[PDB]
Formats: structure tokens, C-alpha cells, sequence
């Protein structure tokens, strides 16, 4: 009850937006623009569908491309910590949660289960993918289907289903050669394809450059 | 068992009806030449159109489709009578002859997915593909034994699936004489008949997309042993019956349903 009044009082403050922007990721120095974008990504928008004909989503996807050592994964860890419903997965392999739905006998409970991917589990939530370039064919296909149609179709073991995938996607990746090239476009620097990049609303580029003062401050922290 | 039956209106009338059905004297029927062909070819079963029977006698067709075993027994008795009538010499070779069925069954034309308990004990038609087959195995019908100690030979008769339910008194193989003199089995004089089991699955072209298939199990008797092979598309007409489980105290109440073929057709 009083929490609602406190929320309204904080809203009455004229600089609440900057407070929220600076409130994200206390443990990461710099990258203020990334935090500002993640603010909008977390708060989100509003879907619109006039009748049952024209669906427009309100989820703001985020893509990060960075040189090694820029702490891309720490942002995803913080987002998972803060978000009420957030799923984390990695494309390199051996992930705790898969990225594709399948029907299997669970090793522990020994029961016949339908395990949907991380995309399905995060209904009205956030899905985080690390090592975005390392993903194989199946993961890329499932991600493309979930981002463009916002639904996942399953036809396996006599089961035919369609499941809702209303989720916000945040991803991190590294350039092709291991270092970003300012003389080439974003698409030429990244292993991903243009249709996949086109889905993301916000693209962030983190380029490592030798600044003595910034390096000194980062080392101090 | 000394129990015998003296009168039975239904069975006698049904036998008379089949006798009139298979006469073909005052009619354009062909079954007489069919029987002559069977005698010529040494085969011992007949195929009769169901639609023809319904046209000639609708009540008999209705009863046969609704009730199978007794009507089939009456058919076999009538075949024995007419084979004896035309040529009694040929009827000596075989114990009993058999009847096949053919024609458009209509509502009873049933897919392996749509076979239900509603069609139990009736004659059904099914279209499918063959997936599993088993080796041909002989089965004993009449056994003959000889006693070197007393120079006497005996014979025992077996009837297991002829009767619906069997008991431990039957199906016992004799090995000793009344005075414990050993008996020697003489395999030449005994009688055996072949036996096979196959499995039929609903064709993938007909099954609904994305759904698992359903299958039926079929038993092939002595005549129809080699008529089927795996990977083949066939149509089977036959009875649909329950399978008697072996003796026990507590039963869960679930039977096994097995289709006993009478006609197998390569479409
Ligand atoms: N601005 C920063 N503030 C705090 N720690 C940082 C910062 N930049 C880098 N680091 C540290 O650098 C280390 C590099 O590991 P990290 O997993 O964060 O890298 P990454 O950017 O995800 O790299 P990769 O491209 O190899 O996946 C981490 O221990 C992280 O804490
Ligand atoms: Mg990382």
C-alpha cells in the first residue's frame, strides 16, 4: 500500500528517468548508452493489433557486439538477476536449458515430458543468449521463427503444437576476425545474417581502444 | 462327454437355407462349376460373394454379418454335404472345408484405426500394410503311438481352437501305457497343420498427418500360410474375437483382441 505511494512520489520527482538509467548495472563502469538502452528494453512498450489482422509487438530486442574483455556477459547476468522471469542460455553448447523443444524421457524423474525451449519458457519475460555466433543451424532457425512469428511450432513423436513465444531477446556476440573493423559495416563484421540483424531494434558496438585515463579508471575499479 | 443335442430349429433352418443357396439348378448360379474347379485343383475352400447372398437371402446375410461362428459352421457343414453329394470320394481326403467371403461389406469396411469393440464377434474387412511375419510352424491335430512291449497302437485326437474354451484334461501328450510300458511316437502316422502369425498396419498414405499408426494382429491357418509377406499392401476379411488368457485367480479384466483371417487379398 505505502509502496504504491512511494512509487508515485518517486514519479513526482522530475529526474526519475536519469535515476533509473544510472541505476542499471552498478558493477560495470562506463557504457552509459548501453544502460540507457537496456532501461527501455526492460520497461518495454505496448503491443497493438487492430482487429485480428495486423499484429505489432512491443518487445524491444537488444544486440551487443564487442571485442573480447568488454564484459558483455556481465550485463546479461545482471539482467537475469533483476528480471522477474529471465532465462539464460549459451549457444556454444552443453547449456543447462536448451534452445529447441523436444519430447524425451527425463533422466531424473524418468517421465515422458515435452520440454520446450528457452524461448517458450520465457512468456512475457526476457531470454538471454550468450555466444550468439557459435549457434548451429537448428538454434538459428528456431530463433528466427520465434523472433519473426512470435510462436514456435512442434511436430515430433505424434505431437503437433503451436506455442506462444512473447519474449524479449537480448544477445551478445564477437566480431568475425576477433577485432571490430571501423572501415566495414556492421553486417560485414558479424557472422550473423542480415535478416536476423534486422529483427533487433537496438544494436550496440563496444570497441576496445587504448585510452590511458579510461584504462586507469577501469583498472582501479 | 455323453451330452448330445436332439433338436435345434435355428441351426437346422440355417443349414437348409445354405443348402438352397448353393443348389444352382433352377438358377443361373455358378457355384457348381466352382466346386468342380475346386475338385479339379485339389483345393479345399470356397469364396462366396456377400452381396450375392444378400440379394438371394437378406436375413441370412444379416445374421452372418452380425453373428459369425455359428453361421460359418453351418456353411462348412453345407459344403461338406454338397461335396459329398457331387463326389463323395473326394470328400474323404479332408476333414472339413472352409468358406471365404467377398463383396462390398459397406458399413463394416473398417480401417485399423476404426476397429472397435462394437464389431466384436462379427466379420470385418480391413485394408493395411504388412510389417511383421513369423516362421511357419506345424501344430499337432491327431497323434499316433505304438507299444513295442504289447504290440498295440493307439491314436489320440486334439481339438483346441475348434472349441471356444479348453481344459487341462485335453492337450495332454501320452507317453506311457496303462501298465507303464513305454510308448514310441510314430511321426509318420500323425497329422499336423501349419501355422503363422502376421501384423498389419494402417497405410501411411491413409493415416492422419502427424499421428502415430495403429496395428492389428492376424493368425494365418494351414491354407493361407504363404499368402502374405512383409512390406505388402493387403486386404483381410475375417472374424474379430477375444483371446482367452490362461488360467489364473485374479484377472485385470482386459482381453487381447486378435483377428482370425478367412480371406486375404492382394489388392
Ligand atoms: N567495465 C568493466 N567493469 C568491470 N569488469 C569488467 C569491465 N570490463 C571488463 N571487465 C571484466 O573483464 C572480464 C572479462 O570476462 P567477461 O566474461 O566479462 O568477458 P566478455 O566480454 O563476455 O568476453 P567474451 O567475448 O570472451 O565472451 C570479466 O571478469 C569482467 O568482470
Ligand atoms: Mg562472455
Amino acid at each position: 500500500d505505502e509502496d504504491v505511494k512511494m512509487i508515485t512520489s518517486l514519479s513526482k520527482d522530475q529526474q526519475i528517468g536519469e535515476k533509473i538509467f544510472a541505476s542499471i548495472a552498478p558493477s560495470i563502469y562506463g557504457h552509459e548508452d548501453i544502460k540507457r538502452g537496456l532501461a527501455l528494453a526492460l520497461f518495454g512498450g505496448e503491443p497493438k493489433n487492430p482487429g485480428g489482422k495486423h499484429k505489432v509487438r512491443g518487445d524491444i530486442n537488444v544486440l551487443l557486439c564487442g571485442d573480447p574483455g568488454t564484459a558483455k556477459s556481465q550485463f546479461l547476468k545482471y539482467i537475469e538477476k533483476v528480471s522477474s522471469r529471465a532465462i539464460f542460455t549459451t549457444g556454444q553448447g552443453a547449456s543447462a536449458v536448451g534452445l529447441t523443444a523436444y519430447v524425451q524421457r527425463h533422466p531424473v524423474s524418468r517421465e515422458w515430458t515435452l520440454e520446450a525451449g528457452a524461448l517458450v519458457l520465457a512468456d512475457r519475460g526476457v531470454c538471454l543468449i550468450d555466444e550468439f555466433d557459435k549457434m548451429n543451424d537448428q538454434d538459428r532457425t528456431s530463433i528466427h521463427e520465434a523472433m519473426e512469428q512470435q510462436s514456435i511450432s512442434i511436430s515430433k513423436a505424434g505431437i503437433v503444437t503451436s506455442l506462444q513465444a512473447r519474449c524479449t531477446v537480448i544477445a551478445a556476440a564477437n566480431p568475425i576476425g576477433g577485432r571490430y573493423d571501423p572501415s566495414l559495416t556492421f553486417s560485414e563484421n558479424v557472422d550473423l545474417t542480415e535478416p536476423i540483424i534486422s529483427r533487433f531494434d537496438i544494436l550496440c558496438v563496444v570497441r576496445d581502444t587504448v585510452d590511458p585515463v579510461q584504462d586507469e579508471m577501469l583498472a582501479r575499479f | 462327454a455323453g451330452t448330445v443335442v436332439l433338436d435345434d430349429v435355428e441351426l437346422r433352418e440355417a443349414q437348409r437355407d445354405y443348402l438352397d443357396f448353393l443348389d444352382d439348378e433352377e438358377d443361373q448360379g455358378i457355384y457348381q462349376s466352382k466346386v468342380r474347379e475346386l475338385i479339379s485343383d485339389n483345393q479345399y475352400r470356397l469364396i462366396v460373394n456377400v452381396n450375392d447372398l444378400r440379394r438371394k437371402n437378406e436375413k441370412r446375410a444379416n445374421r452372418l454379418l452380425n453373428n459369425a461362428f455359428e453361421e460359418l459352421v453351418a456353411f462348412q457343414r453345407a459344403l461338406k454335404d454338397f461335396v459329398a453329394s457331387i463326389d463323395a470320394t473326394y470328400a474323404k481326403q479332408y476333414e472339413e472345408f472352409y468358406v471365404g467371403l467377398e463383396g462390398s461389406f459397406g458399413s463394416k469396411h473398417v480401417s485399423p484405426r476404426t476397429l472397435t469393440s462394437c464389431f466384436l464377434s462379427c466379420v470385418v474387412c480391413v485394408e493395411g500394410i504388412v510389417t511383421k511375419c513369423s516362421l511357419v510352424r506345424p501344430k499337432v491335430v491327431r497323434s499316433v503311438h505304438y507299444c513295442p512291449a504289447t504290440k498295440k497302437t493307439i491314436e489320440r485326437r486334439y481339438s483346441d481352437l475348434t472349441t471356444l474354451v479348453a481344459f487341462p484334461s485335453s492337450s495332454v501328450y501320452p507317453t506311457k501305457d496303462e501298465e507303464n510300458n513305454p510308448l514310441e511316437t510314430e511321426y509318420g502316422l500323425s497329422v499336423y497343420k501349419d501355422h503363422q502369425t502376421i501384423t498389419i498396419q494402417e497405410m501411411p498414405e491413409k493415416a492422419p498427418a502427424g499421428q502415430l499408426p495403429r496395428s492389428v494382429d492376424v493368425i494365418l491357418d494351414d491354407d493361407l500360410v504363404d499368402k502374405a509377406k512383409p512390406g505388402d499392401r493387403v486386404q483381410v476379411v475375417g472374424t474379430y474375437r477375444c483371446l482367452p488368457g490362461k488360467k489364473g485367480g485374479y484377472t485385470s479384466g482386459t482381453f487381447r483382441t486378435v483377428l482370425i483371417a478367412c480371406n486375404v487379398k492382394q489388392m
